[PDB]
């Protein structure tokens, strides 16, 4: 089908912490006699991989991004291929119009509570302008592993006016827990927070 | 504020013995977020049980927690005099704050009277080259912890420029204490010996250093 | 193994600024909740300062409200507490603790000492304890360091880079007349073996910058 | 490309109703057969990664699906000399959604703008459930509210699914003490929808 | 536009059962809040049952529970009203409504009257009231119709299958001292046009499945 | 339970007029889901008002709607004869229950004096090859709507076979009743004449039918 090509930004993780981001860049519908070029960053290693799948495509990593992108500065990624005689062109820099998530983390209803089971927290982040966003969840001090908690995936909120997502997150805490007092947590990561998370923590007693 | 403890707990071996933590319904009061510490004099503090009721790992079954309303007890059992040291509760406040008890002394009763090690140093050749004359009276391994020191020139006794420390708990539950006679090298060399003269519990050790000897 | 590093204690005038350091090994920083907690001397835990996981969302006790910040760095995967406006009362030594599940300080540090004064730094003077005559027989000879007219606290003492650990008593310090601080370290070791075996005492004062190491021999009269 | 088929569920939404429903498949990569189709008239259309793609209904197939009949669907294409076989029936080990409508958090109130309603269906076997609003008596359009994808929760044990919806309500309107409720369809419920009603009143 | 039809209506023996229908139109009474609303004769509205939105989540009236079942067949588009146990005080005109945006009763039907009694099923005798033989050139001419000996209500008259109304007039039904009821409906119309135009009178009688034409000549007597 | 209405209210043409509904907590008070109906005689009712204070599609301003607590109210200004009707209150229950009002009937005052039109029908030759026999006497458009039926044989008052309905509001504010004379058809054939006399406010209007007249 029709050639197409699209740069990928770096992982908010990395970008959250303040470590060394990866900057991806892939070329979608050829044997690889490929060769990219990058911009911002001039003879940094620009690191390549083997041709992944139906038609193959060349991956191309660019570390020690962090800085130029949080700068705001723009990022080009041209990629000469076998196929065609010119190369393709793609852009990409950190989103502009950002908006602070909103956090909300709310108690489990009554119905839970009575029957004295499993009850549900969940925390609800909205109001966010870039798509991107880390939920994780604390059970006193200590933080929950993926795998005990179930997190949705970022959607765009009805409004005429500015495009603002949410997400949303749940997690399952025994009766016993939340009633001895236990306090739980979710912590929201986005780009647009000036203390890189925003934690709300809910107990029984309040 | 501060988590009320009580300063200071004694028992005799095998005893068990209990420290109080009380505290508000913003800490103490609701969670089961309450730790326990030991401090052994000199190291920095050791948790012992955490979540009330929670021993660390290494932690013998003779120390336990619990929690009634607002305030924790620590309880120890079969009490040794390895177990002499403070022991701080600390609990999460609404606030989220971490508060301490102002921390309690925990002492072990009929330990046996053991006499002080008395070593004294004369001024070294590199100190009097420097125009200046320490000696140098080391204490260790007393119990009580209390001595009084007397220092002699010849028979004659001397006060001046004598500097002896408070006695200081040892890891091995004894007692250390050190004491200094300033001299200039032109005191030193002008008198037949000095003496550091520690009394224990009525009983004195007495170690002599001379000029004109080894 | 969890291991915690503070440095950065030393003096500091009344109204002056200090940073304290706290490297982390073994694990992540970021990954926990930590902690500052302060010790004055003679008296009890005062927790400081903590900051939340991943974040830079810190809580304060109101003593040190408006005055410390604790900082993250993940590239070093060290803690920090920025210490401004310094009073008497901040004398203490400050442990970096990592909290665990339970709002409890499972791995602490070993401290530093942050000492708020109008006085000056002083460097101690080294002097050996050289043992006793009697070299050869069944029984022991002590033999010492004599760390003398320092300012403020605290000083180390090891023995042969740490290797010597047996019969080491490093004696807590004298506070003298002059406000300098003594200590004396005496090692007990095998009489026979004091011609043969070096003995050296390694003394750190970090507020000074002063590290010394002093050779112990016998006495220029022994045979 | 290598020659897939797979079969697709009637839409849920004509099923609760308790109208006609639409059985389809498609080969993903022409003339198929149906199993169950007792005279059922089959309708296919215009064949469209854009890689070789025709699809084909069977209308008026709610009655057995809801018995628990299972679907075959055989396509005999050119490219082949054999056809290809798929498989498809009403899902057992079916768990009813456990529905919560949560009131907004007390911040949003305090600053007197648009609050937020949360509703969470929980604990329901098949993937596919309907969320849908009333303000009062009448049900909200679709675009005035979010509702995210059904997801697999945690378990060691049984496979549920969970869904999350949030509805934007003035605070006056929340004030005035006006009803909001969500209402939940799915298969395992006996009455199709489940809902619940919130206001400032409780 | 919306239009709403209920059926099922008439006599029901103390302790019977009825079903009561209610044909939705010009709107899907899935995609909304729908009532049964009744009314007493004489005495005051009381809300009956209510069905929610798309699902079979239905509330009813202390005074009903138990005894009465709302129910909606989406492919018919029709509510129903399952009513058994039947009492003298269930006796009412039953209207069906769709609810909109603030639980208000927007669209309403005709109604349907359940009578609930011990008594027998009767259907009416249909007379002719012919008009006057008066000439009266430029005047008016009353003619209707006698609906005799029916039980229980209602009765409906139209006239040409609802064609005239302009001088129309049914009354409410006597009841006499045997039980059944007895009404007449009159229209006045121009005294000139009598031998000409046809005035049929169209009673039904739902009840007993009567449905009788009955046409109006002038007099045996009458010369035009 | 029923929220409490006036069972009637009256008003002058042109003047205002409030029509109260009592409820409570759990449908009026902090809720406002309250609307009016109004029902003319042998229609549906009709949405007047929701949501307190809306009016239906058509309505008039005249008519406005408010609440104050656990009470709302109904006004209509420019008070008119066709504003003559039962007006009904409704409130959204916390039991997912509609609960209407008792019901307040609106009457109209100073309405002028009208005369009953009165027909009277003879037996028809259906009904006579029936063996029945039943005069009609059909009164409309009189107000007030009180009226007195006295039927004649020949000279002679009949009461015996009459069956009178108590007078019915008709859709102009005016008022009709119908009477009935059961006959055997050989009664019928066996008099001169049968009449109808309608007094309405001290006016008599007679109808007369003769078996042998046509
Ligand atoms: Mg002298
Ligand atoms: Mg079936
Ligand atoms: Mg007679």
């Amino acid at each position: 089908c029709h050639p197409r090509l699209s740069l990928h930004r770096p992982a908010l993780e990395d970008l959250l912490l303040g470590s060394e981001a990866n900057l991806t860049c892939t070329l979608t519908g050829d044997a690889s006699g490929v060769t990219f070029t990058w911009t911002p960053s001039s003879g940094k290693s620009a690191v390549q991989g083997p041709p992944e799948r139906g038609c193959y495509s060349v991956s191309s990593v660019l570390p020690g991004c962090a800085e130029p992108w949080n700068h705001g500065k723009t990022f080009t990624c041209t990629a000469a291929y076998p196929e065609s005689k010119t190369p393709l062109t793609a852009t990409l820099s950190k989103s502009g119009n950002t908006f602070r998530p909103e956090v909300h983390l709310l108690p489990p209803p009554s119905e839970e509570l009575a029957l004295n089971e499993l009850v549900t927290l969940t925390c609800l982040a909205r109001g966010f302008s870039p798509k991107d966003v880390l939920v994780r969840w604390l059970q006193g001090s200590q933080e929950l592993p993926r795998e005990k908690y179930l997190t949705w995936a970022s959607r765009q909120e009805p409004s005429q006016g500015t495009t603002t997502f949410a997400v949303t997150s749940i997690l399952r805490v025994a009766a016993e827990d939340w009633k001895k007092g236990d306090t739980f947590s979710c912590m929201v990561g986005h780009e647009a927070l000036p203390l890189a998370f925003t934690q709300k923590t809910i107990d029984r007693l309040a | 504020s501060v988590l009320t403890q009580p300063p200071s707990v004694s028992g005799a071996p095998g005893q068990r013995v209990t420290i109080s933590c009380a505290g508000t319904s913003s800490d103490i009061g609701g969670r089961t977020y309450v730790s326990w510490y030991q401090q052994l004099p000199g190291t920095a503090p050791k948790l012992l049980i955490y979540k009330v009721t929670i021993r660390a790992s290494g932690v013998p079954d003779r120390f336990s927690g619990s929690k009634s309303g607002t305030s924790a007890s620590l309880a120890i059992t079969g009490l040794q005099a390895e177990d002499e040291a403070d022991y701080y509760c600390a609990s999460h406040r609404s606030n989220n704050n971490i508060v301490f008890g102002g921390g309690t002394k925990l002492t072990v009763l009929g330990q046996p009277k053991a006499a002080p090690s008395v070593t004294l140093f004369p001024p070294s050749s590199e100190e009097l080259q420097a125009n200046k004359a320490t000696l140098v009276c080391l204490i260790s391994d007393f119990y009580p912890g209390a001595v009084t020191v007397a220092w002699k020139a010849d028979s004659s006794p001397v006060k001046a420029g004598v500097e002896t420390t408070t006695p200081s708990k040892q890891s091995n539950n004894k007692y250390a204490a050190s004491s200094y006679l300033s001299l200039t090298p032109e005191q030193w060399k002008s008198h037949r010996s000095y003496s550091c003269q520690v009394t224990h519990e009525g009983s004195t050790v007495e170690k002599t250093v001379a000029p004109t000897e080894c | 193994e969890v291991q915690l590093l503070e440095s950065g204690g030393g003096l500091v005038q009344p109204g002056g600024s200090l940073r304290l350091s706290c490297a982390a090994s073994g694990f992540t920083s970021s990954n926990y909740l930590m902690s500052w907690v302060r010790q004055a001397p003679g008296k009890g835990l005062e927790w400081v300062s903590s900051i939340y996981h991943y974040g830079h969302n810190a809580y304060y006790a109101d003593s040190v409200k408006g005055r410390f910040t604790i900082s993250r760095d993940n590239s070093k995967n060290t803690l920090y507490l920025q210490m401004n406006s310094l009073r008497a009362e901040d004398t203490a030594v400050y442990y970096c603790a990592k909290v665990d599940s339970a709002y409890d300080f499972g791995s602490w540090g070993q401290g530093t000492l942050v000492t708020v004064s109008s006085a000056s730094t002083k460097g101690p003077s080294v002097f050996p304890l050289a043992p006793s005559s009697k070299s050869t027989s069944g029984g022991t000879a002590a033999l010492g360091c004599l760390v003398k007219d320092y300012f403020p606290e605290p000083v180390t003492v090891s023995w042969n880079s740490g290797a010597l650990t047996s019969g080491v008593h490093t004696f807590p310090a004298v506070l003298q007349s002059s406000g300098l601080y003594s200590l004396s370290s005496v090692v007990t070791v095998p009489s026979s073996s004091l011609g043969t075996q070096t003995y050296i005492c390694n003394v750190n004062h970090k507020p000074s910058n002063t590290k010394v190491d002093k050779k112990v021999e016998p006495k220029s009269c022994d045979k």
